[PDB]
């Protein structure tokens, strides 16, 4: 935030909607600046989400950090079969498997 | 009453970032136009980017060259961050050349240079080469658009070339900030400052044009009905 | 071969959090915080 | 796979017009784990 | 959900006769070309290639439009069924 | 907030937003006027009716789903929210009408 | 990169939908939201901002002699259309006086030169015998939607202001499908409906939003 006070840049028209609809949350408590109200949620890990659809806000704030994610072993290149005919069993006659 | 033309502002600093601002707007159109504008400069802007590599004595990308500390897997990852810039509109491809030898550290610069192109990033690290170590390639360079994967183009110079990732957009980063305005009648209104952020082969300011120029061309398509 | 990450491929975390990519999408469609960083995951609050 | 022309992947899609598949997950413990779909044709590695 | 199912299950006694009657209708209209269908060449099923509009290829597709209407008789000990058989192929050839 | 004004039990909200149509009050919502969890007053369907534009916009989707718009007013519980054990019933009803 | 193909299917002034496929990845949502906000924020319309009648103090008094209360009449208010037909015209006063046992309706209002009501047989209120329905209504230009306790207008005192509903968009609803020509499946199809009250018809509505857009793409001109 501070990075932005600084670079000539105010609070945005739709961070003022979210914490309308935040303070009827109980996220942040009524009658402080808007720096007040989204340090209050930042706290909480919450932050304010623009939808790169529309543009407009996400109407509330929403958890967003870094996490460790692993990609595992089980992959679709791996798993992907399909058969229209193919080898069968001595015996049986019946496709194998 | 029928708002009126706003002022245009433009705060571009060097080739890398601008701050473009649009005021006074009417109500909600701030994001009306600052979202479609963010989805078209972040897609659709043409730029440029490595295509595919040939090193000598390299058969393919899991090889390894002796003195150089670099597997060829981060080779090519460090020639995909290179941005080269055509001066000449014309021209939609060329090819990098670089030999390097003996205890240094090859940077972007070490390539030869080449009439109507510029590497906006000459420091950029790529290989180290120890004492006894050799490197000669081959960087085919071109102009294209949007993210096209190694395995969709498959570009190759000669047979041992290594087809690599594109990513062509020049631009970085998009962010667009809307706050409160008034023309001192009427309250509620718009002021649109757009953020554009950029690799050097465009600059901010060429793509915010290029953005509304797509978007302009795109609207014209609703002219024949059926 | 090289494998870039594809739908239907696995991810987890650490926690037991576990679950398949089912769609990939353009940068300009991810949410982003204000000052344009888009996010790289979104995971439903549901599995919480 | 590379003798495989963009003509074909035409030729498909006139062949499945109206037909339904199967889908069955395993365990089956009741008539509905198999139930009848009909298929759209996709890119990709994964069933929808 | 198959267009106009539910209209379907209300013209038989047992859902799995439905089946039937549909299964050996797209069979009389795929072995005779379908050239004895009742249906007109608007209710004709179409299919939208890369070229253009064609006839729907699937004749249980057929069958359940052509039933839809009520120009087809089902039921049992009809007409003997070699009988049926030759005067089909008389009537509209192979 | 709940308030008795002339005895009988209404919200500020209810007095002072009061919608010919639905059409009308989403319109509102668009405009940031309302929100669709607030009451508010609607005229739908010949009554008027204390809810949420919210609960106008489910029936409506309900009623454009099935293309009867009759029926459909009929299987809603209108007043309630929708949970797991409501649109089960919906499903069920819908089913057999 | 074909040129899209673009389809109309109307049902009269009050509906149409509107079909441009195929377009690049991701393109849909980028035409659709910025038309659906314009088409409901700015297009310009005509609404009844303010309304007096004879023996009438306030908002929620109920009328002797006439069944509806005040809120209804308003109510039934706010849906008549009224079309200007002048360029120039920026506002009317229409006025109504009847009265005995009659059920009254939009044409009994006062024909106005180059004021076109386009809903004549629209319901107003319901007379008794002795019931007496005296009044004017303001009818004014404009875009967008504004709440009475917001705009503020009173000709005289006892003048009821009425929220506002300018636009002649009812809804606008869009839907973005994926779909594919030849090779490439990736690409977007645009389906747009737009609900309007038949003073505007549906294409003209959507024709005034994109030429908005294309208006304030001009802004990016002459520098600072
Ligand atoms: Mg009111």
């Amino acid at each position: 935030f501070g990075k932005r006070k600084g670079e000539g840049f105010g609070v945005d028209k739709r961070e003022v909607e979210v914490l309308r609809r935040a303070e009827k949350l109980g996220l942040v408590t009524p009658g402080k600046t808007p720096e007040e109200q989204l340090k209050e949620l930042f706290l909480q890990g919450k932050v304010v989400l623009y939808d790169g659809r529309t543009g407009e806000p996400i109407e509330g704030p929403i958890v967003v950090g870094q996490m460790f994610i692993m990609k595992l072993y089980h992959m679709v290149e791996d798993k992907m079969h399909a058969r229209s005919t193919g080898p069968y069993s001595l015996i049986t006659q019946q496709p194998l498997g | 009453s029928k708002l009126k033309a706003p002022v245009f502002t433009v705060r571009t600093q060097g080739r890398e970032y601008g701050e473009f601002v649009l005021e006074p707007l009417e109500r909600g159109f701030g994001v009306t136009l600052g979202n479609p504008l963010r989805r078209i400069l972040l897609s659709s802007i043409p730029g440029t980017a490595v295509t595919s590599v040939y090193i000598e004595d390299v058969l393919h990308e899991f090889s390894t060259i002796p003195g150089v500390k670099e597997d060829v897997v981060e080779i090519i990852l460090n020639l995909k961050e290179l941005v080269v810039r055509f001066l000449n509109p014309s021209l939609q491809t060329v090819t990098l050349l670089l030999k390097a030898e003996g205890p240094k550290e090859v940077k972007a610069r070490d390539f030869l240079p080449v009439a109507d192109v510029e590497i906006m990033n000459p420091d950029l690290h790529i290989a180290t080469l120890e004492e006894g170590g050799r490197l000669n390639m081959e960087v085919r360079v071109d102009r294209g658009v949007g993210y096209v994967p190694a395995e969709k183009h498959g570009i190759k110079d000669r047979i041992n070339a290594i087809p690599v990732d594109a990513v062509f957009s020049p631009v970085r980063r998009v962010a667009f900030q809307v706050e409160d305005t008034r023309l001192g009648q009427r309250t509620d209104l718009d002021k649109l400052t757009l953020r554009i952020w950029t690799d050097g082969s465009v600059t901010p300011l060429e793509a915010l044009n290029q953005a509304v120029e797509i978007l302009r061309e795109h609207l014209t398509y609703f002219s024949n009905p059926q | 071969q090289k494998r870039k990450l594809q739908v239907g491929d696995k991810l987890a975390n650490r926690h037991g959090n576990k679950g398949v990519v089912a769609k990939i999408l353009p940068v300009e469609d991810m949410p982003h915080l204000p000052d344009g960083t888009p996010v790289d995951v979104i995971l439903n609050p549901l599995g919480v | 796979q590379r003798d495989i022309k963009d003509e074909v992947w035409d030729a498909l899609e006139e062949v499945i017009h109206g037909k339904v598949v199967l889908l069955n997950r395993a365990p089956t413990l009741h008539r509905l784990g198999i139930q009848a779909f009909q298929p759209v044709l996709v890119e990709g590695q994964s069933i929808q | 959900a198959e267009p106009g199912i539910d209209k379907l299950f209300g013209m038989v006694d047992s859902k799995y006769r439905l089946t039937v009657v549909v299964a050996k209708r797209a069979q009389q209209l795929l072995r005779h070309g379908f050239k004895n269908t009742v249906l007109e060449p608007e209710e004709r099923p179409k299919m939208q290639t890369l070229e253009g509009l064609f006839d729907d290829p699937n004749a249980v597709t057929w069958a359940m439009k052509e039933l839809l209407t009520g120009r087809l008789v089902f039921g049992e000990n009809l007409v003997p069924e070699d009988r049926l058989q030759k005067e089909m192929e008389r009537l509209y050839p192979v | 907030a709940p308030i008795k004004v002339a005895g009988r039990e209404t919200s500020v909200g209810r007095l002072k937003y009061v919608f010919a149509n639905p059409d009308e009050a989403l319109l509102a919502v668009a405009h940031g006027i309302v929100d669709l969890q607030d009451v508010v007053t609607v005229r739908y369907m010949g009554k008027r009716l204390e809810t949420s534009p919210g609960r106008i916009l489910f029936a409506r989707i309900v009623a454009e789903a099935v293309e009867d718009e009759k029926v459909a007013w009929e299987l809603i519980q209108l007043d309630v929210p929708q949970e797991k054990n409501s649109l089960k019933d919906l499903v069920y009803q819908a089913f057999l009408r």
